[PDB]
């Protein structure tokens, strides 16, 4: 949780990555679900992931 | 009782025998790992294997819950 501008999603989505990469033996085969507000948030994820 | 030979063979009726020994699952309990085809995830169990009695299974499913198995049910 943080103030606006902050910049939480790209250090949000490089934690997912780092755990991704860790743990990938137990999470590989299960995937990742992404929940956004709008389709368009999920499109800049889609870019920045 | 039949007597066993210094030759290591047991005369039953007169004829010369001899009895192989029999290569078998020793009991235990025994971990697997296989692949759920319909997911393709990683799934686990486990087989308690006694000399006589009833089976014993635990497993971790696809859906991420540990079961049991008892007596085959």
């Amino acid at each position: 949780e943080g103030g606006p501008g902050t910049g939480k999603t790209v250090v949000a989505l490089h934690r997912v990555a780092y755990l991704l990469y860790t743990y990938r033996k137990q999470m590989e085969r299960h995937g990742v679900l992404v929940v956004g507000p709008t389709p368009a948030f999920l499109d800049h994820i889609g870019r920045v992931l | 009782f039949p007597m066993m030979t210094e030759k290591g063979t047991f005369i039953i009726n007169g004829t010369e025998r001899v009895v192989v020994s029999q290569l078998v699952r020793s009991p235990g309990v025994y971990f697997d790992e296989t692949i759920d085809k319909s997911t393709e995830k990683t799934l686990h169990s486990v087989k308690v294997i006694p000399g006589r009695g009833a089976w014993l299974e635990f497993d971790v499913d696809k859906r991420d819950t540990v079961g049991v198995r008892i007596d085959r049910k």
